[PDB]
RNA sequence: CACCAUGUUCAA
RNA sequence: CGCGGGGUGGAGCAGCCUGAGCUCGUCGGGCUCAUAACCCGAAGAUCGUCGGUUCAAAUCCGGCCCCCGCAACCA
RNA sequence: ACGGGAAUAUCCUCAGCACGCACGCGAAAGCUUUGAGGUUACAGUCUCAGGGGGGAGUACG
RNA sequence: CAGAGGUGAAAUUCUUAGACCGCACCAAGACGAACUACAGCGAAGGCAUUCUUCAAGGAUACCUUCCUCAAUCAAGAACCAAAGUGUGGAGAUCGAAGAUGAUUAGAAACCAUUGUAGUCCACACUGCAAACGAUGACACCCAUGAAUUGGGGAU
């Protein structure tokens, strides 16, 4: 369903107004999974820092560098 | 009015050629001479990192040992198009004269 | 885009069961002979498949192709002609090879002259090739200046020369022969062996040789090309 | 913009409209005579 | 069954995977390697429902994964890459689409062998549409 | 002649007639294709013969 | 890169 | 004069085959420094006139006031 | 073998398209052996055009 | 096999009578990408694939020839991009006019899909360009650094 990753780095606030923030992701799985320390850069509504964390329900689409 | 640049903004001194044969902006098309258009060439990655990370690892060609091909492209702007896609800015007066003979 | 279509017909069985699958085979001087595979359909009513088959051209990289050959080889792909089919083989012969488009992109410089040269020839058995030779001025190694262009006179020089010895060794052999200097290199280190005393050269390469016209067909000639031929099991039971 | 004020319409199309105007009284003067 | 060719379970099976990627749609095409024979097509259109999404790399990776499904149908588990823009007269620069389709065929499991830009480039070429003095926009 | 007559010199039907029409009204433009004036290329004449 | 048209006459 | 068609909100036009709509215009409030454009609302008929039929007439049938056409030929 | 060859390196030279660079000049922008310099300390030779803005490159011939 | 095309978004448009896409070809008319440069050639306009040819042209080199034959120019002469004209060809692409679809208060504009004349060639006209270095031709003097094209001299 839903896959939990972790906030590493605050890329910055991007897009018109700053209400949304780009930041560096690395999914949360067991050793051995093919997701294990894969990072992906997301785009995340409301306020979050580093070391938060997101359920990310789709793992595929990676957010565009701004 | 006032002539703003030396070399009227193209290659072509007044006693080295009469026409330039025009080509075709690379991206709206317009003609320009080609000693003035904007000329750019673009060596690009074909992926971005993080999808060359995935092909690379799904291929048993491209690894660690044979790089990924590239795209090769001269592009050549029309003013118009080359400022509005900020390949080139106005710049301060004493800046224009400011030229570049290899890419930075 | 999706439920869009509005005029479907102008008026108002799965598609992989009638297929069969075919091995392509590349001339004995391959060292991988069964490159690529292909479906075709079943033979139906007077629609026999051999006949679809023939004149089909398959593209193939030379680095696969030739097994423990080098990162050189990996720029170029060579093209085979199916002519004839022999079971469930299809047995080639040698169409076209190619220099990969970025290798050729990137082989382009600014401050020097590029010089291009083409060749027809024909082989001992009939075969016409066209050769398309590129060549790139180089500055020398304590050079000062701003551009190495050549003067035009050594060009036609260069060009000539390339185009005597290509015509002398290749006119006088057959096709497979001619496609193993091709495919091995032989003739192009031979050319810019022979071609840097002319003029300084960076780099020369042949890029594109076509077959352009073909003699009557033998089967004779086709097996002596193929040599002994792998079999095919795709017709085999599983 | 690349010129001065023209104090008037473009100057290629008030040469056009001056062209259009010759034409018409060369053809008014031949229905005359 | 699977319609495969009669190989050994695991072996390398290719086919060509061709890549048109405009400004306006993407076309995932897999064919032969001699290009007569194709296994599937799936375009950006027929995964979305508005014009201008036919371009969005979405689009492009769920034609791939359609791909992918049919081509594991057909017995194809390996995919040489012919990649091109528009070409031509007009741009040279690929869609939006080109990189999430290729991604999206390596992600699914699909083996990736040679790849190559294969955008048709005139050494010469007729007059491109618009006037001498562009598009005015 | 079918485009005799009337008070004003005129042809008072199409001049196109029919390849099957009968000698005798087979008159004006036998079983043309297209009519007045050609813009933008003149194609070949004649019968089509596709071999 | 949807669509932004106009501002009465002198004189501060 | 004979034959035919037409009078509907301020304008043009539907509905014209018994139980009023369209666009523009006008009025009120917004947006603008203001006007226009734009947005939200509102009002405006008695279906040319006079009779008849019908439980009911823009509607159906009669006469009238006008408007617009087609014809007014053989000597 | 287009071969007593070919290209570089240092220096010199004549001819050509030019760049950043001293006088001097210019209302200034700028020009500068490539003058717009060598001009009120005004004269090497020839030639074309201009005389406030419009009407107008119009009317007539 | 179900869409394709096109756009800011769409529609005109194409499409199960198989469009778009894929491969190898065939036809025809244009064009000569990258290399392509404050580079070359030409009186200006202009000129870019290769090979084979025909007349030229500048520069350089010379202890060759010659002997003022020169400079600039009313009149007069030849050439002159594009568009335009005439007669034959040709007609792929693009595309004045026109058509359709959008946008808009209106839009017979900009945008989109098209499309005539043209765009190309031969011959003959036209001689209207920001035909610009907005800078007439010939000749003399003139300071500095780094380059560049062609020919010579020296190592
Ligand atoms: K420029
Ligand atoms: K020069
Ligand atoms: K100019
Ligand atoms: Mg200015
Ligand atoms: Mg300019
Ligand atoms: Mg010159
Ligand atoms: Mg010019
Ligand atoms: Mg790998
Ligand atoms: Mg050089
Ligand atoms: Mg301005
Ligand atoms: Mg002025
Ligand atoms: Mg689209
Ligand atoms: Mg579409
Ligand atoms: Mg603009
Ligand atoms: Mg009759
Ligand atoms: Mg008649
Ligand atoms: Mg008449
Ligand atoms: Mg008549
Ligand atoms: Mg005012
Ligand atoms: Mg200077
Ligand atoms: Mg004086
Ligand atoms: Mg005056
Ligand atoms: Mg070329
Ligand atoms: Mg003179
Ligand atoms: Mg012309
Ligand atoms: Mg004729
Ligand atoms: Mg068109
Ligand atoms: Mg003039
Ligand atoms: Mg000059
Ligand atoms: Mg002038
Ligand atoms: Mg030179
Ligand atoms: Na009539
Ligand atoms: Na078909
Ligand atoms: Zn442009």
């Amino acid at each position: 369903q839903a896959q939990v990753g972790l906030i590493i780095k605050v890329l910055g606030r991007t897009g018109s107004r700053g209400n949304v923030t780009q930041v560096r992701v690395r999914l949360m799985a067991e050793a051995g999974s093919p997701d294990y320390n894969r990072t992906i850069v997301r785009n995340v509504k409301g306020p979050c820092k580093e070391n938060d964390m997101l359920s990310l329900m789709e793992t595929e689409r990676e957010a565009r560098r701004l | 009015m006032t002539t703003k640049r030396r070399n009227h903004g193209r290659s072509k001194p007044a006693h080295s050629r009469g026409r330039v044969k025009p080509i075709h902006c690379f991206n709206c098309g317009r003609l320009t001479p080609k000693d003035k258009a904007v000329g750019r060439f673009v060596v690009r990655r074909m992926l971005d990192a993080a999808s060359a990370r995935d092909v690379a690892e799904a291929s048993p060609v491209y690894g660690a040992n044979f790089p990924m091909p590239r795209l090769y492209m001269k592009q050549r702007f029309c003013i118009a198009c080359a400022i509005h896609s900020r390949t080139v800015r106005a710049r301060p007066v004493g800046n224009r004269k400011i030229r570049y003979t290899k890419k930075v | 885009a999706l439920g869009k279509n509005k005029r479907i017909s102008k008026g108002g069985q799965e598609t992989m069961a009638r297929k069969e699958w075919y091995d392509v085979v590349a001339p004995a001087n391959f060292e991988k002979r069964q490159f690529a595979k292909t479906i075709c359909n079943k033979t139906q009513g007077t629609r026999i498949a051999a006949d679809v088959l023939r004149g089909r051209v398959f593209e193939a990289n030379l680095a696969d192709l030739n097994q423990s050959a080098g990162e050189e080889e990996a720029y170029r792909k060579v093209r085979f002609t199916v002519q004839e089919v022999q079971g469930r083989n299809l047995l080639t012969q040698f169409h076209s090879m190619e220099v990969t488009t970025d290798k050729m992109a990137s082989l382009l410089r600014k401050w020097c002259t590029t010089m291009e040269t083409t060749v027809e020839v024909k082989t001992a058995d009939g075969y016409t090739m066209r050769l398309f030779v590129v060549a790139f001025t180089k500055p020398q190694a304590n050079q000062q200046s701003r551009n190495c262009y050549a003067k035009q006179r050594l060009v036609k020089w260069l060009r000539m020369r390339i185009t005597k010895m290509i015509k002398r060794r290749l006119s006088k052999v057959q096709i497979k022969e001619a496609v193993s200097l091709l495919t091995r290199n032989v003739l192009s280190d031979a050319l810019v062996r022979r071609c840097n005393p002319i003029l300084p050269l960076r780099e020369l390469r042949i890029r594109k040789v076509r077959v352009v016209r073909t003699p009557k067909f033998d089967a004779q000639a086709l097996l002596s090309a193929h040599g002994t031929i792998p079999a095919s099991v795709e017709a085999d039971q599983r | 913009g690349t010129v001065s004020r023209p104090r008037g319409m473009r100057p290629k199309w008030h040469k056009k409209r001056i062209k259009r105007l010759k034409l018409r009284r060369r053809r008014m003067r031949q229905r005359s005579k | 069954k699977a319609y495969g060719p009669n190989v050994k379970k695991g072996d390398l099976v290719y086919g060509v995977v061709h890549i048109f990627a405009s400004f306006n749609d993407t076309f995932v095409h897999v064919t032969d390697m001699s290009g007569r024979e194709t296994y599937v097509k799936v375009t950006g259109g027929m995964k979305v429902k508005a014009d201008r999404d036919e371009s969005s790399p979405y689009a492009a990776m769920m034609a791939a994964q359609d791909v992918v499904a049919r081509c594991k149908e057909c017995g194809i588990n390996a995919l040489h890459v012919k990649m091109r823009a528009v070409g031509g007269v007009r741009t040279k620069s690929p869609g939006p689409g080109a990189q999430a389709a290729l991604r999206a065929l390596a992600r699914a499991g699909m083996k990736i062998g040679r790849i190559e830009d294969v955008t048709p480039i005139p050494t010469d070429s007729t007059r491109r549409k618009g006037s001498r003095r562009g598009r005015r926009l | 002649h079918p485009h005799g007559g009337g008070n004003h010199q005129h042809i008072g039907h199409p001049s196109t007639v029919s390849r099957h029409s009968p000698p005798g009204q087979k008159v004006g433009l036998i079983a043309a294709r297209r009519t007045g004036r050609i813009r933008g290329g003149k194609a070949v004449k004649g019968a089509w013969h596709p071999e």
